[PDB]
């Protein structure tokens, strides 16, 4: 029940991923299958006897398990048997509420002794995914075409704070993430048996800072500019060491502190 | 007249097919006795799905009180075969005209079976 | 051996021993017993269905009427065991 | 094939298997003394030249006899897997 | 933490063969090593890295100054252009960075050139003298005065002027110093003498590999079970009994050590009183039990850990050695034994069957049973805290001990009598890989390439774990070809620091399973039924 991917025991060797997807969508709800992958011994012409399918909602997974337990799944005179999988096909949270799309991401540090914050470089339209099982938070930032992944673990953060950007103390429009260590940086690089419902046919490799001014390497805090959420506090309460207090911030023009050298976090001579 | 009789629950099917037009080997685990069974059954004439519960009985003769070589009205899947291999948790190897059966259980549960003898197979799916 | 089964008897024996799902009734078995020199084995299949009378014979017992009672044959590769002139087991291969 | 979709899948699988076998033969053709500098674990900038020259490999194979023998051996070794697909795409009732 | 292998030079299949692709972290590390790190009005430059720092991803940096620059220090240490190997040059440049005690200065006028001895049997080059040396008595007296050493050891590790090796005492010395042939690593402009370790007569310990390789010759599980039981019994009694505290402190860490807690253990108040000492005893017991849970460490009082040397006598044959060590509390309490000879009040000779073992051992042939003998001629030379190896023989003793050398390395000795010496196995071959020699001098770039590439394909730590898992799973361990392959891969990996040869760990040999006595809680855990599993269950029952 920890994951959503279910491993099918036996499937016919003559079928393709599209046929199995159509069968699953016919028996289950419409477009309730996210990822379907059939492993192949050869490159593209010898699929294996089993396959792994990822569902969108855990209710669909439970219904599929119930159908398989009653032997009600018959696809080309083959009784499909469903079993738990080891790892997810795509690291995507099951809860749609945790998925945040088109939000504003900025970096900085507590520059002033008072309740002030400085913004170095601001990114717009980033994607934020909160993975409770993996105990990590993913940030997808698109910069000059190729996207980059910023990975922050639960041990990376030390204290979670909520702030506001509109200027209203009652509303919560920002979140502070004090980082003790540095976040991991990845980079995206560049079909018959893999549906995946999207363009996830790539790999992630670890890279250095992609910012021109290298704001990530000299910032020990992260700020998430998000719209006011009634239940957003419950989602943000899962982070370790969360403070249930209201704090306000102001923006300080700190663009002058930008180093183009390899050693970023040092002071200027 | 019945030597071994226990309720069995199927675990998995070897072909896992509904209309394969082939003999299907089933794997059923005994209840309250911890005995594993292999048996070749014809699904087309005798349907058996996963999770079903069926009883099993073995008798040397179908007659009442002797006459070796009227229990037909009770069961519905009577078979006839012989035991050719007894060496193993002892296990039995009985072939019903080419349909192999492997009854693996405990040494104390199976002790009154002789080598190269004729025995029947009484089955009923409740 | 110099003489083999042939191109047709080999295929027929393969079909008899591989299917294992087609049961011959009493009439067909007795009709085929006219050619076999040995006697008729027990049916080994009393009830194949709750509402099926006329107990039938399996296919592998039909091929068992071709061996003398004293002949014993063992083929570990194809898992073929012949005891007392009766074919007990067979899996695949058709090599014997 | 059971239906038309199975036939199309089998055709695509056969095409991909033949392409993979041709690639294996092209890779095996490089096991000569002329490509000892390329087969070594070093830095060679002619990696794309050995791949883009697809129409020259057949011409070089048809001229040499040892290269032809290596190519046919590799093709048989890679085509055994292709021939193995008949048991996957073939039914049990197939007479052949 | 350590940089994973996937963060540097990830593999990708491009073309007919697979070719690794360098990541941006690789280029970042190269640029940092090349340009250097600038902190304020300084710029640090790459000097060298020691053998220990290479295994810990560490490197020394020195800020260039107007007086002395990095190149000045590099050329002052020595001339390294004679070495044509990338790994060998780095090793020789970084070997002169160990902690040492300063002593007097000796000029280059009085040094000998004693010829060595070599034997070639079965087409294999077996050299007895790898790092052995010779020292006089006056030199020992002069070198032991600045370190506050009362007793004069018969052997002590020394390195000076690029030379490295252990030297032994002799009563027929000509002058203060002597030198052999197979000791010159590189030419240096200085000959400063310094000493790291003289002698440590610490009690022996039984690591995991010793029990793993000794569980096939005929040693049962009852012996180790009883030894663990008596060890835990004497550990639990150490709290409320002050008599056991001194006996344990005098037989666990330091045969002759003076400390505030050691003095008060023999004569003190009740354990309930003196909280400063009682809580120290409690935390020491907790540390001991935690160490036992982490790894197997059996305290055996009838064995020591000492270095070995050779004497210019040539009387001992192949299979005859001399064992001599100090007397502990247990030895002094009852010195009447069949295999123990009381030659002196403080030093007692051994006549039992003594085996030689190191820390890394993965081959069943390392167990070589040696019969110790007592000779008046050997005792006249006055050898102490050093086992004697014969000069002549088919193969040298360090060669059979995983192909080692006489470079002051420690050796496990034990005058035990309940071991099984019936089974004997030949050792593995000690022939390493072919050296890689370049056609040009080092331009300070390929050394950086080697340093960065050392992180990639560094499978030194996983080979031992895989070998232990495979030995615990498959019975008749250290007999199958899998164990031999693991031992060969371990030897090749331990040779990586000397020669640039990757270990090339296969994917199919990964364990994918770990026993209970490990800290890998995230990885799957399987209940082991080996001797280690029984020992861990006994420890768990004793602690609970």
């Amino acid at each position: 029940t920890n994951r959503s991917t279910v491993k099918i025991s036996n499937v016919p060797q003559t079928i393709v991923a599209d046929e199995l997807l159509r069968f699953l969508e016919l028996h289950l709800g419409e477009d309730t299958v996210f990822a379907l992958e059939i492993p192949t011994t050869r490159d593209n012409w010898k699929p294996r006897d089993f396959a792994r399918v990822q569902f969108t909602t855990l209710e669909v997974k439970s219904r599929a398990q119930l159908l398989s337990s009653q032997s009600k799944l018959l696809f080309k005179t083959h009784n499909l048997r469903l079993s738990e999988a080891y790892d997810d096909i795509i690291p995507r949270p099951v809860d749609p509420r945790k998925r945040l799309d088109d939000i504003v991401l900025t970096v900085g540090f507590p520059e002033s002794d008072e309740k002030r914050f400085c913004a170095l470089e601001k990114w717009d339209g980033v994607r934020c995914w909160i993975l409770t099982e993996k105990r990590r938070v993913e940030f997808w930032v698109w910069e000059s075409g190729d996207c980059y992944k910023i990975e922050v673990r639960f041990e990376d953060i030390i204290e979670t704070l909520s702030c506001c950007v509109n200027g209203d103390a009652s509303e919560i429009d920002a979140f502070l993430l004090k980082l003790k260590y540095g976040p991991k940086v990845f980079k995206r690089v560049t079909d018959r048996y893999r549906f995946c419902k999207e363009d996830f046919d790539f790999m992630w490799i670890r890279t250095t800072d992609f910012s021109g001014s290298k704001s990530i390497g000299t910032s020990t805090c992260f700020c998430l500019e998000v719209h006011n959420g009634s239940t957003m506090l419950d989602i943000f309460s899962g982070l370790p060491y969360y403070r249930e207090d209201t704090l306000s911030l102001t923006y300080v023009d700190g663009k002058t502190f930008a180093s183009a050298a390899q050693i970023v976090p040092l002071l200027n001579a | 007249i019945i030597m071994f009789e226990d309720i069995f629950v199927v675990d998995k099917l070897d072909p896992d097919g509904k209309k394969f037009d082939k003999v299907t080997r089933v794997e059923a685990r005994s209840h309250n006795l911890e005995m594993f069974m292999h048996l070749d059954v014809n699904t087309e004439v005798y349907p058996l799905a996963v999770g079903d519960k069926f009883t099993l009985a073995m008798a040397p003769t179908l007659n009442l009180d002797g006459t070796p070589d009227t229990l037909a009205d009770k069961y519905e899947y009577i078979m006839h075969g012989k035991l050719y291999k007894i060496s193993e948790k002892a296990e039995l190897y009985v072939s019903f005209g080419g349909l192999l059966m492997l009854l693996q259980g405990d040494p104390a549960h199976i002790s009154h079976f002789e080598l190269d003898q004729r025995l029947f197979l009484l089955m009923r799916k409740l | 051996n110099l003489l083999s089964l042939g191109q047709d008897s080999l295929t027929a024996a393969y079909l008899v021993n591989v299917e294992k799902n087609c049961y011959l009734n009493r009439a067909q078995m007795q009709q085929l017993q006219m050619y076999c020199p040995f006697q008729l084995p027990p049916p080994a299949i009393i009830k194949a269905s709750p509402s099926s009378t006329e107990p039938q014979w399996t296919g592998m017992q039909l091929f068992g009427m071709l061996f003398p009672p004293g002949f014993d044959y063992t083929y570990p590769l194809n898992n073929v065991v012949v005891s007392n002139g009766e074919l007990l087991s067979f899996s695949e291969g058709s090599a014997w | 094939s059971s239906d038309l979709q199975s036939r199309k899948n089998l055709t695509e699988e056969i095409s991909y298997g033949l392409r993979e076998a041709e690639q294996v033969c092209n890779k095996q053709q490089l096991m000569v003394e002329s490509w000892r500098d390329f087969l070594a674990v070093n830095g060679e900038d002619k990696e794309e030249d050995s791949v883009s020259d697809l129409a020259r490999f057949c011409y070089e194979r048809q001229k040499s006899a040892t290269l032809s023998e290596l190519a046919v051996s590799a093709f048989k070794d890679a085509y055994r897997d292709v021939q193995a697909l008949a048991y996957r795409y073939g039914d049990q009732s197939n007479s052949f | 933490s350590k940089l994973p292998a996937n963060a540097l030079s990830v593999n990708s299949k491009e073309g007919y063969f697979v070719k690794p692709s360098r990541t941006n972290i690789y280029n970042r590390v190269l640029s940092i090593l090349g340009e250097g790190i600038t902190v304020g009005p300084k710029r640090f430059e790459f000097l060298a890295f020691s053998a220990s720092q290479l295994r810990g991803n560490s490197v020394w940096m020195f800020a260039s100054n107007e007086k002395v620059k990095a190149e000045d220090i590099r050329e002052w240490m020595g001339c390294f252009r004679k070495i044509r190997s990338i790994s060998k040059c780095a090793a020789r440049m970084g070997q002169l960075f160990s902690a040492s005690r300063q002593t007097l200065i000796v000029r280059a006028q009085d040094v000998e050139q004693i010829p060595d001895i070599e034997v070639t049997t079965d087409g294999a080059d077996y050299c007895f003298s790898d790092g052995i040396g010779k020292i006089s008595l006056a030199f020992a007296k002069q070198v032991a005065q600045k370190c506050g050493l009362s007793h004069v050891p018969s052997a002590f590790q020394i390195r000076y002027g690029g030379y490295k090796g252990v030297i032994a005492v002799d009563r027929s010395s000509f002058r203060k110093l002597s030198l052999r042939d197979s000791m010159l690593k590189f030419d240096s402009n200085n000959r400063m003498l310094n000493v790291t370790r003289w002698t440590e007569s610490m009690p022996c310990f039984l690591n995991r590999e010793i029990i793993c390789l000794l569980s096939t010759l005929g040693i049962e599980d009852a012996m180790f079970e009883a030894m663990q039981a008596v060890h835990l019994s004497m550990l639990g009694n150490m709290l409320e009994d002050r008599d056991a505290a001194l006996n344990v402190l005098q037989k666990l860490s330091g045969e002759n050590s003076k400390n505030l807690l050691v003095k008060m253990l023999l004569q003190g108040y009740a354990p309930s009183s003196e909280p400063y000492l009682s809580m120290m005893l409690r935390v020491h017991h907790e540390s001991q039990l935690s160490e036992l849970k982490s790894r197997c460490r059996i305290l055996v009082p009838k064995g020591r850990i000492l270095i070995g040397c050779m004497d210019e006598m040539g009387i001992l044959e192949y299979g005859q050695v001399y064992v001599r060590v100090t007397l502990t509390k247990a030895e002094l309490k009852s010195r009447d034994q069949s295999y123990f000879r009381k030659i002196d009040e403080e030093t007692s000779v051994v006549i039992g069957k003594v085996v030689v073992t190191k820390n890394p051992c993965l081959h069943p042939g390392d167990i070589r049973v040696l019969d110790a003998i007592y000779e008046v001629h050997f005792e006249e030379k006055g050898y102490l805290d050093c086992i004697i190896f014969p000069q002549k023989g088919e193969r040298p003793h360090p060669n059979e001990c995983s192909g080692g050398d006489l470079d002051g390395d420690q050796f496990f000795v034990s005058w035990d009598e309940k071991i099984i010496p019936s089974e004997m196995d030949p050792p593995m071959d000690y022939a390493g890989s072919r050296p890689r020699l370049m056609d040009h001098d080092v331009t300070l770039e390929e050394i950086h390439k080697f340093f960065v590439d050392y992180m990639i394909s560094d499978t030194l730590g996983v080979i031992s774990t895989a070998h232990l898992v495979h030995a615990d799973r498959d019975p008749e361990k250290a007999r199958s070809q899998k164990c031999l392959e693991l031992a060969n891969l371990h030897s090749r990996a331990v040779d990586f620091a000397k020669t640039g040869a990757p270990a090339e760990m296969p994917y199919a040999l990964k364990p994918r399973e770990f026993p209970d006595f490990l800290e890998r809680f995230e990885k799957p855990t399987y209940i082991s039924e080996s001797v280690f599993g029984k020992l861990y269950r006994a420890v768990k029952s004793s602690l609970a």
